[PDB]
RNA sequence: AUAAACAUACUUUGAAUCGGCCAAGUCUGGUAAGCAGGACUGGCGAUGCGGGAUGAACCGAACGUCGAGAUAAAGUGCCAAA
RNA sequence: UGUCGGCUCUUCCUAUCCAUUUCAAGCAGAAUUGAAAAAAGGUAUGAUUGUUCACCAUUUAAUAGGGAACGUGAGCUGGGU
RNA sequence: AAUGGCUGAAAGCCUCUCAAGCCAGAAUUUCGUCUAGAUGAAUACUUUGUCUUUUUCUUGUUACUUUAGUACAAUUGAAAAUUAUAUACGUUGUAUUUAUUAUCUCGUGUAUUACUCUAUCAAAAGGGUAGUGAAUACUGAGUUAACAAAUUAAAGCAUAA
């Protein structure tokens, strides 16, 4: 028999299965498509959301009936440190996906960003890059970051720098640096390359990457709340009061 | 040194749609396209030769073969039947056999 | 398919025994050709073979199977709306080619398997009397087309090879 | 013996089942085979009517989980995995090891570009079609349905093209001097008693 | 344009059959699958019969003069005519004929020759080519 | 039925040269070049010196020639050759196609641009939506006088093609089109010279 | 005419069974039914085997344990022998 | 094999009520009527009655028709039987 | 998609095509974007450099420890496209497994190689340059053969990450 009255489903199958993540950064999906025609430039960032608070704008907007006076809004504040770029990672178009052909990376590694390649620093060695940074400047190994060059220059499409955050700066408990790939969106590979070259143990700042009033995409976790019942999860109707065995399920 | 043989692969045993009869084994002989190139090959030797990973107590050899010989063809594509000493296990399908140049008539 | 001369006749009182009966059968084989011929001296002279006894039963070959004749081909055929009379042409070097033709059309054509046809008359026409849209165009003396799309001739099933080496062609032949 | 090389099938101007039928039987007699440019295969009606055959392949899917459902795979490669795999036996260990020793790639990938190329005549297009029988490359019908990867094989493609056509006019050089050498020596007076063989059995 | 056509006089090159290998002369054409081949009962062998298209080969030869239904006697005459039989021995078919009656009568001992030449000679013709 | 052989033919004029590529014609006139590949496998398109008058001498012809095939497929003999007979006019006397623009109360203006691969459709039926439509490669529109336009191209499917763009982006809508005839119509089609 | 001596004729004593169902170049009641009820025969029940992918009844053919051969129904692109 | 309905909830069919794209009219506009593509999204609140059904009062872009052991009782309720 | 059209035959005209070839057109489909996610890839450090199994230490992994056995650089596999394919030829008529004249020694140089190795320039190349060896041709000669014989197992825990 059919139902006897229609109404939408209950929440959403776009979001199935319903399972929490295990590393708190969530990494971006996806990035704006590249156009070939513009200078290099950077397609992302990493902040922290600090908290909320409210603000009264102006409205520019012409043919609105909003005050004249202002209008309440909600804002989201996300501290944004400058991040250090520790290396660029070239990509190449297969038949599979997107593969990472080699991996470039600079002379001088912060602490921040080696302990994220442990799970026990207190206990560890604490030599990661050691011989990457003891021979950098040896003539073998010169030879072969010129050809990691060279190589993304001739079989690589996506140009990716290899950024962390520097944690002494917010007042997380967190030491460990929390590590993005951002993508390089402009010219050729060629001069792709050549910008992730020159950004080499560089900072970049938030304002270089983001302009004035510009609408952006958010990625992040969202706040965790444990187990819990059909109500919440999915916002079905409670059941009469009459209800043997319980009220708060899926009849 | 030489090749004095030619491989033959074990297609399967002589079956029906739903039953199997291992007594008698089809051989598809390379370079045999046709029952009519069949009559040279009837009443050869045929061998499958296997490899058995021995112990180095054990005195059993590390190469074993069964030897059978070829006694009539299988259709009109070439595929003939063998009889062996002891049947050939049904593992080794697709595998190769010598199909050897004796009993010669030459 | 075969031909074959076959006579009879009756001894009973409703019959003279003078009158011979002829036909032209064609069958598969012997058999087959005298069953044809007692259903037509039942079906139309009341004739039964208890009643009768064959004289003869002889083959009949073409005179010169190499010479390529236009045989026109009298026959009914019986289908769901009623029985037809039908007019063929085929080309062929023997009497019993084009009929064994005509039985392999009418089979695909018409979807009339043998039992529902009767081959009333063959003669030989002449050389226009050919009236098959796509049969007369070969039947002038200047007929001439190129054989195209050609597959490759393999001498014998011996070298029938399951895969072959490099790529594969057709031919213009 | 035993039969290590692996026999490279161009599945270009073949007919997609009637070369999956030959490939299946052969897995099935042990050997190994490689099917490069899985996607220039044909098969038989318009994009239009494989479309329609593709959404009623779709349709087929676990109601209460389709993560349970069958998997339609769009890659022109894994058509013919799925093409080959329904012709081998079924849930049997023989059924299971014919099907490791088969390889679609959508291109030529960097071992069997360079190995000897093989056809069959039985799954050529040019034998089994009529000519205006329309036909589609599974590549075609695999972008119209969702794969990604078309144009990137059609880049790497391009590139082995452009590589093997200086290569064979290199080649080309070399055994048309070679085969001047062959005459002179052919030729030459103090070879009569050789070539005097060759030729009596019709080698020169 | 074609160059080969199935037509009354044209040369043709049986590909099965007991004739394999034989050459043939259209003479009659029944219809788009069969024709009547008569490659002269007296010089070729090929008694006058009819064959579908489909197991033989269109050769560049034609004979001049050739009507249709022939006669065996006047065939016979205009097909030592045009010399066929010499013309057709110096095409790439008549060779490739040719050679394989001679490979089918080596015994061991005469591949055993060749195999050892030809693997010298063609070594040697190598060597011969510079490298710069 | 089959027929074994049909054949049409096309006569090159006096400054026209075509090359046949595996039935990749490529014309060229005084007008420009023209290219069309006809992917028909069954086909046989060559160049050939025939007589086409009853008494007159032979002139270059592009034979399009179809050996033994039904009647579907015998029909593209005279498709490819009336193809290439329009390839051969639009090299040598382009085409044109005049269109008219109808309307009953709100005029509708016309904006070309100034290199003429684009037209602008305005206040057609007084709607405020302006129509841009564009041009195929090789097809030009200009303003011959009020209310009428004209498209120049050597291709007679481009330049009609084009024409039907026009048309079919100012369609009335939600309206008896019995009553409301309004839109632009080709008037005639014919040639440059 | 043909067949029939481990033929033929039986005698005594006794078991189980008398819910049946199916097919169809058959029939009746019914609009009809995988419905109800019949005439003749063959079956299933009581029966496995080869085939029809699967199936009480269809087709071939009925069964001690086996070897080698010709076969029946029906098949010969792969699964699957051809 | 827990025997009606309602509450709850998911999914499926199209013989489509609305929204999207089209054609026809005895289509001037507006409002409508017949039909094609299309089942991805929607299809309500109440008085009386246990009611399915029914009939009224509204609101809506529309308040379409049905299936899933006449969906759904170790899911409820127990008004009907 | 329905539909509306262009060019255009069949069928000298006509025709949106129960023909070839195209265009416009949906809450449509596919990419793009979102969520889960398989085999994977890159880099950092620890190693290892012909190979495994059985024991055994550790929360566990890897390296590691011991007794053996085993192999030893050198001829390995590519036209593309079309198929009514410019002309000509039809080059016929056996894909893989499976194309080396037994072994060793003696004799001099040249030449060749999708051959091996080294150095260098390069490089997600059957790359270039130089050198070296191997195989082969020019192109030899000699010795010998008779019976025989011609793939991993089993045990440990010192140190280090």
């Amino acid at each position: 028999s059919h139902r006897k009255f229609e109404a939408p489903r209950h929440g959403s199958l776009a979001f199935h299965p319903r399972k929490r993540v295990h590393k708190v950064r969530a990494t971006v999906s996806a990035f704006p498509k590249d156009n070939a025609a513009e200078k290099p430039h950077l397609t992302g960032f990493l902040g922290f959301k600090a908290g909320m608070t409210h603000v009264i704008r102006e409205v520019k907007r012409t043919n609105t009936k909003l005050p004249k006076d202002g209008v309440l809004e909600p804002v989201t504040i996300i501290e944004t440190p400058p991040m250090v770029v520790a290396g660029f990672v070239g990509y190449k178009k297969t038949t599979t996906g997107l593969k990472p052909i080699t991996a470039v990376f600079a002379e001088h590694i912060a602490d921040e960003f080696k302990r994220r390649y442990t799970k026990k620093w207190y206990k560890n060695t604490k030599n990661q890059f050691a011989v990457h940074t003891e021979k950098y400047n040896d003539v073998k190994a010169k030879s072969k970051r010129e050809r990691q060059i060279r190589l993304i220059k001739n079989r690589c499409d996506v140009v990716r720098v290899i950024a962390h955050t520097q944690m002494a700066l917010v007042p997380l408990k967190q030491k460990k640096a929390e590590v993005m790939e951002i993508q390089i969106n402009g010219g050729s590979i060629a001069e792709k390359v050549d910008f992730a070259v020159s950004l080499l143990e560089k900072q970049i700042s938030v304002n270089s990457v983001f302009g004035t009033d510009e609408c952006i995409d958010v990625c992040s976790v969202t706040k965790g709340h444990g187990y819990n019942g059909v109500i919440k999860r999915f916002g079905v109707r409670h059941l009469p009061r009459k209800t043997h065995r319980g009220l708060r399920k899926v009849a | 040194k030489c090749r004095l043989h030619v491989n033959a692969v074990f297609m399967g045993f002589q079956r029906a749609q739903r039953n199997q009869y291992p007594n008698v084994a089809l051989l598809q002989i390379s370079g045999v396209n046709t029952k009519e190139d069949t009559p040279f090959y009837i009443g050869k030797r045929v061998a499958y030769v296997y490899k058995v990973n021995v112990k180095k107590g054990s005195n059993k050899p590390a190469i074993r073969a069964i030897f059978g010989k070829i006694v009539a063809p299988h259709g009109n594509h070439g595929v003939v039947k063998a009889r062996f000493l002891h049947n050939l296990p049904p593992k080794a399908m697709g595998q190769n056999l010598k199909v050897f140049l004796y009993p010669s008539n030459i | 398919m075969k031909e074959y001369y076959i006579t009879a006749r009756c001894t009973d009182k409703a019959h003279n025994p003078n009158e011979i009966f002829r036909s032209r059968v064609f069958a598969p084989n012997y058999v087959v050709a005298k069953s044809k011929f007692w259903m037509m001296l039942k079906k139309q002279h009341k004739v039964k073979k208890i009643n009768a006894e064959l004289l003869q039963c002889q083959p009949i070959f073409e005179k010169n199977p190499t010479v390529v004749k236009n045989y026109q081909i009298f026959l009914r055929y019986v289908s769901a709306g009623g029985i037809h009379n039908i007019t063929k042409q085929y080309r062929d070097v023997t009497r019993v080619g084009a009929v064994r033709q005509m039985y392999n059309d009418l089979a695909s054509q018409y979807r009339t398997r043998q039992d529902k046809i009767q081959l009333i008359s063959i003669t030989t026409v002449g050389d226009k009397a050919v009236k098959n849209p796509v049969l007369h165009q070969f039947v002038g003396h200047h007929v001439k087309f190129p054989m195209v799309h050609c597959k490759p001739v393999i001498a014998s099933k011996r070298f029938n090879l399951p895969i072959k080496a490099g790529k594969l062609t057709t031919k213009l032949c | 013996s035993t039969n290590n090389k692996v026999t490279v099938i161009d599945c270009h101007g073949h007919v997609l089942g009637r070369v999956a039928s030959v490939v299946a039987k052969h897995l099935l007699l042990g050997q190994k085979f490689v099917l490069v440019r899985c996607e220039d295969l044909q098969v038989c009606g318009t994009l239009k009517m494989r479309l329609v055959q593709w959404e009623l392949y779709q349709r087929k899917r676990v109601n209460t989980n389709p993560t349970r459902g069958a998997f339609h795979h769009r890659s022109p490669a894994d058509m013919v995995r799925k093409a080959v795999r329904g012709m081998l036996p079924k849930n049997n260990y023989r059924g299971k090891l014919a099907l490791k020793n088969l390889k679609c790639f959508e291109g030529c990938p960097a071992p069997y570009d360079k190995m000897k190329k093989s056809s069959i005549p039985e799954a050529a297009a040019i034998y089994s079609f009529n000519p205006t029988r329309k036909r589609t490359l599974l590549g075609e019908l695999g972008t119209a349905v969702g794969w990604k990867y078309a144009d990137v094989v059609a880049k790497n493609e391009a590139e082995r093209k452009e590589r093997a056509a200086k290569w064979y006019a290199a080649k080309q050089l070399k055994q048309k001097a070679v085969a001047e050498a062959k005459e002179k020596i052919l030729a030459d007076e103090k070879y009569k008693a050789k070539v005097a063989i060759l030729k009596k059995f019709g080698y020169a | 344009v074609f160059s080969r056509f199935v037509e009354v006089g044209r040369v043709v090159l049986m590909k099965t059959g007991p004739f394999a290998s034989k050459l043939a002369v259209i003479v009659e054409i029944l219809d788009h699958n069969r024709v009547l081949v008569d490659g002269p009962q007296a010089i070729t062998g090929v008694p006058r019969q009819v064959v579908n298209l489909n197991t033989i080969s269109l050769t560049s030869f034609v004979v001049n003069k050739v009507t249709r239904g022939m006669t065996h006697k006047k065939l016979c005459l205009r097909f030592t005519q045009d010399a066929i039989i010499k013309r057709f021995n110096k095409t790439a078919t008549g060779k490739a004929i040719e050679k394989r009656i001679l490979r089918e009568k080596m015994t061991d001992f005469d591949k055993f020759q060749v195999s050892i030449i030809n693997r010298k000679i063609n070594a040697a013709a190598k060597i011969a080519v510079s490298k710069k | 039925p089959r027929l074994l052989k049909k054949t049409e033919h096309v006569v090159i004029p006096e400054g026209v040269n075509i090359e046949i590529n595996r039935k990749n014609i490529k014309v060229t006139g005084p007008r420009g070049s023209l290219t069309r590949e006809f992917q028909h496998p069954k086909v046989d398109i060559y160049a050939s010196k025939l007589v086409v008058k009853k008494e007159g001498p032979k002139e270059n012809v592009v034979v399009i020639d179809m050996w033994y095939g039904n009647r579907r497929d015998s029909a593209v003999v005279r498709t490819i050759a009336s193809h290439i007979k329009n390839m051969i006019t639009g090299v040598t006397k382009g085409y044109q196609y005049k269109m008219r623009v109808v309307y009953a109360h709100f005029p509708v203006t016309l904006v070309i641009a100034d290199d003429g691969k684009s037209i602008q459709v305005q206040n057609f039926l007084g709607e405020k939506r302006t129509r841009h439509i564009e041009m195929y490669d090789g097809v030009v529109v200009k303003k011959l006088g009020k209310d009428e336009i004209c498209l120049e191209g050597n291709d007679v499917e481009k330049v009609s093609q084009s024409a039907a763009n026009i048309h079919a982006a100012n369609l009335v809508r939600n309206k008896d089109i019995r009553q409301f005839l309004d839109g632009v119509y080709v008037s005639e089609k014919c040639l440059i010279e």
